[PDB]
């Protein structure tokens, strides 16, 4: 159950948000 | 090569518009920020055309065009005091789609296209980015009418990341500031269609 | 004398030579008395307006679709508007019909590329008159009522009165040097099945549906005499450009739909009355 | 507008576009057929790949192979009335034993059948083999070798071979009927064995009298997802 | 301080540092896995190994090859995010019988499968093969010859093949998912039968878009005696 | 005629040609209508300053270490000390970080030979100032407290003031022409196996550790000005010389430890939502 | 085009070539990246005084 990412971190298109620097 | 196979018509440049300096959003570093933090990063081009100076002449063309290649140059000016030190590393990672959680450290900075950044001398920093992406042209907007199987406006990421952190003396400042400019050296545009608003 | 041979050599043995290769090196035994003869061609022989490739055929003119041009049809409106895609001509319905040789031809490949030329033949008189604008669109398509997307686009006007036609090259613009078919590579269903999403899930690919887009627009309303018929027909021609490519084999998307029966054992099944 | 350039050659060199070339390379006629010793021996006909051989839903099950009509090889001699010259055979026995499998070649005779056949209704043809009456013959050794590959000559009468019927089953001059074959390819076992035919264009070959596209249908749309889900 | 001399030739003139010399050697995919006739055939997708074929403890267990991802070569794709030209299929089966075993080529068509499946989900593909539907196809006859080395072409629309996403199960746009490989290669037989599979790099083979070295992890250390007991 | 054919060879039929090898002869069967086409490169090609060998790779700086060095202290306290092997960062501990290109690169050799270039950068300002000394020690390791032990190896000496970066060579000095590695040929463990002596004693080799260390001393104690930071970071680049060699092919000891997925079916792995 | 290949010769089968034999042929794969390549004897080789023959 990790089909896509939760929304606080995503933009849209279900990727890293750009915004969201502490993914690393 | 693959430019006048790809596109049946002929392409544009728009120089006067595209190949001058535009400055984005500032950058803050202070003394908490650790070694391999991301301080910003930008998915080119979308990032600056609708989110960065958006009002910015340099994304006209971008509104009536879909497709093009795109070679860019970055510039980035630092201004820390004399009694500060730190480094820090801009690169690129060309074709990022899907591939910007991996191979995004401080490591893959330095063997990737790159330039470093002393804190204290305030040396400028000049990164060249061509177009290596899998595919012929980039698309440039994203529209309701328009298919949602590719994923448009990127074709690679910058990483502004921190090499060492910055430190200070007794009751000195504990930030300074990094602003990034950036121009496009060979923007050729393809696919002509009626202006739209940019995302 | 009988002396040793000492000369060897490694080698690695297969049952067929070239099986795959439609040219090249051959290891086929001739059911002949000479092994080295072959069939004549010196008086019968392929005739030289025949077509020698699937580029030849795809260059062959063919009636794709129809349309109406009456003087009730206000200016602005689609008069033509379709998805110009050679792999399939809908992607929501099933087709039958008499499908044109760049269409047929295009669905025996899994990638196409180059410019496509289409011709528009006006079934009129020189009593009717008016105007059309032809426009390629590409990534986003117009809105219906909107006219002024189209306008923006690459357009040709043309005014239709003693000259009934007008011939337009579609420009290839895309952000890949070829594009693959929207057709399967491989379909193994024969007997009309129920489909459901597990069989799509499993199916040989995904179909990377085209938004490119031609259409044809009045410009100025037609205005015929009133002794003449006020509709007319306009005949849309297709065929390949002459840097039209194809490339890949595969599954015939296209198959016969009339007049199909198979062969049996003549006269063993029944022919002796 | 400009015509641009060329996507050939691009990508790579091999290119598929020549007809000739797309009617060299093989069609499965026959996947995994037997061959009865009690027969005189399994016939294939010699005729390319066409709509003569294509499956419809509903009628009787043949031994042919169904998506023979939508190979690229038999949607181009559906264009093509007129064919002469040679074809190519690749045959494979599902065997490793010594016995010898004969493959006879028969000229144009002016009949036309596929499969097992007792020729002349006959109950014994071991004494009488058709491979050692005195046409041309070769055989298979499927522990040296399994598979062969065998050149069919243009032994008829007729300038060219017709490529198709309008109804392949229907009753006519019994002479005319015969002309979409130019003779046949008999293969005879000696015990109970499995086979796999493919059928090719020859390098002496040659298509002419075009006939344009016919009345086509597909369902292909209706199998699979589009790139929004 | 002096630069030396380089140990290059001293010992052999067998160089093992070229790139692509390194991708060239084949690596095991597959060891010993079951081919079954119930369904089309066995998808092998094609794409060089790396760390999209990497084995994590714990994860579902799969058909792959568990050390594919500490391999050289794999180590070295990691690195390149785009590569262009063909690959080497080297294909054991285990057998000596004389059924034949196709391998069949399907170009770019934008899915991504491995092992075995029923396309379209029906239950008979013996009259509808995959390797009589027209695709370029070769056979495997393992009484002559159980092994088979064959190279399939770069038929895509992309000017690079993706090598590798951060995440290989994750659902996003379909036709970017399909572009980290350039098409198929599905072995089919006629009765049950192991087979196993190796992949290198064909010579004409090129990789680009340098990424450098990701973050690793190693406990090698741990499973050895020190040279001082 | 039929004249026989008298001629003859002896023959040794193997089933794969140059299957081990890089280079050579291969009897590959193209999956092409042409036997002999390739992939053209003639447009899209690797770029030039593309890494085009693994030594190429190995040439390419990494960031090894850091230390701290600080006006607290004292002369002949060791600021840097490790055992420089390019085989394995730790004999005693598990890894788990960025390593250097060179390192990566030599874990997938046996054998790896000469010199190893090291990059001090100091990050510092103008009113820092200070002397280091590095070291070079081989066979024999000095006292942590001993620095009269270092000074007699091969050194250089770094005065730090408006430079702030200094180079050091490596030399490769050793009793062998090449180094085999540290870290396992081959390991079949996947899946943390606890570890016992049996296990140890039906391992793939012996570790050859290494003895060979890179050490820095404070010579002159960093006297920086009140008005800027009294403590500094160094960074320790490292990458191989213009004459590094590998060799002997074997399994990489460094494998991807964040973001490992395996792939599925796509799309019958629920995928269709 | 495809031609025929006519070519053929008549061959006697052997496993191993120059087994019995100290010199001569042999059919030895090297387990090497480059197939024709061996060791090298430019510094490291046999001293001349060291016997080279049983007598």
């Amino acid at each position: 159950p990790h089909r896509f990412l939760p929304a606080n971190v995503s933009n849209r298109w279900n990727e890293y948000s750009s915004a969201y620097l502490p993914r690393v | 090569g693959d430019l006048v196979i790809a596109s049946s018509e002929p392409t544009q440049q728009f120089r006067s518009l595209t190949n001058r300096w535009m400055p984005i959003n500032s950058i803050r570093v202070t003394v908490n920020g650790k070694r391999n933090d991301l301080l910003a990063q930008y998915y080119i081009p979308e990032d600056f055309l609708s989110t960065h100076a958006k009002c910015a002449p340099n994304t006209i063309p971008f509104e009536t065009y879909v497709y093009g290649k795109y070679e860019l140059e970055m510039k980035f000016v630092a201004n820390g005091n004399k009694f500060q030190c730190g480094k820090v590393i801009i690169s690129v990672k060309f074709d990022s789609y899907q591939a910007d959680n991996i191979n995004t450290g401080f490591q893959a900075a330095l063997s990737r296209p790159h330039i470093m950044l002393d804190l204290s001398t305030n040396n400028e920093g000049v990164l060249k980015i061509p177009f290596r992406y899998h595919r012929a042209f980039v698309r440039n907007q994203t529209h309701k009418t328009a298919t949602a199987g590719v994923r448009p406006g990127k074709f690679a990421s910058i990483y502004v990341q921190v090499l060492s952190p910055l430190q200070t003396g007794e009751g000195g400042a504990n930030d300074m500031f990094i602003r990034p400019f950036y121009r496009y050296t060979r923007a050729e545009f393809a696919g002509m269609s009626y202006k739209v608003p940019l995302t | 004398d009988k002396p040793k041979d000492v000369s060897s050599i490694t080698i690695i043995p297969k049952p067929r030579l070239g099986f795959p290769h439609g040219k090249g090196k051959s290891d086929a035994v001739a059911m002949r008395v000479n092994p080295v003869a072959l069939t004549s061609f010196q008086d019968v022989s392929a005739y030289p307006d025949e077509p020698r490739t699937t580029l030849d055929i795809a260059r062959i003119w063919g009636l794709r679709s129809t349309f109406n041009w009456g003087s009730g049809d206000e200016h602005g409106k689609e008069l033509f508007n379709t998805v110009l895609d050679p792999g399939l001509r809908f992607y929501d319905q099933d087709y039958e019909g008499q499908i044109t040789p760049m269409e047929y031809v295009t669905g025996l490949y899994n990638f196409w590329s180059g410019p496509i030329e289409l011709r528009f033949d006006f079934v009129s008189n020189a009593f009717h008159t008016g105007t059309v604008i032809i426009s390629a669109e590409y990534n986003r398509s117009s809105t219906n009522t909107d006219e002024c997307q189209s306008h923006s686009t690459y357009t040709k006007t043309f005014h239709l009165g003693e000259q009934k036609s007008v011939h337009f090259t579609v420009p290839y613009i895309y952000d890949t040097v070829v594009r693959r078919n929207t057709a399967s590579a491989y379909l193994p269903v024969t007997d009309y099945d129920k489909v459901d999403n597990v069989s799509r899930a499993q199916a040989m690919g995904i179909r990377a549906e085209s938004k490119m887009r031609v259409k044809v627009r009045v410009v100025n309303v037609l205005r015929p005499v009133a002794s003449t018929t006020s509709t007319i027909e306009v005949l849309v021609y297709m065929r390949g450009g002459k840097n039209y490519a194809l490339h890949g084999l595969k599954q015939s998307t296209y198959w016969p739909s009339n007049s199909v029966v198979p062969i049996d054992s003549f006269p063993p099944d029944g022919y002796d009355p | 507008f400009s015509d641009g350039v060329t996507a050939m050659g691009f990508q790579s060199l091999d290119t598929q576009v020549s007809i000739k070339d797309i009617l060299r390379r093989p069609v499965l006629l026959f996947n995994h057929v037997e061959l009865d010793p009690d027969y005189t021996g399994f016939f294939i006909p010699i005729m390319p790949p066409s709509r003569m051989m294509q499956y419809k839903s509903g009628d009787k099950e043949t031994s042919f192979q169904r998506l023979i009509g939508r190979t690229p090889q038999a949607a181009i001699m559906n264009l093509f009335r007129f064919w002469r010259g040679s074809l190519r055979y690749t045959i494979i026995i599902h065997s490793t034993d010594g016995h010898p499998i004969y493959v006879t070649h028969v000229p144009h005779t002016g009949n036309r059948v596929y499969g097992l056949m007792k020729v002349n209704n006959l109950h014994e043809y071991t004494k009488v083999p058709i491979f050692g009456c005195g046409l041309t013959t070769e055989m298979i050794i499927p522990s040296v070798n399994p598979s062969i590959c065998v050149e069919v000559p243009f032994d008829t009468e007729n300038n060219w071979a017709v490529t198709f019927d309008e109804d392949a089953q229907r009753n006519y001059s019994w002479r005319d009927k015969g002309d979409t074959v130019t003779g046949h390819l008999v293969v005879t076992p000696v015990v109970s064995v499995y086979m796999s035919v493919w059928v090719e264009a020859g390098d002496d070959f040659e298509v002419s009298n075009f006939y344009g596209p016919p009345s086509v249908k597909t369902n292909d749309w209706n199998y699979a997802f589009s790139d929004e889900h």
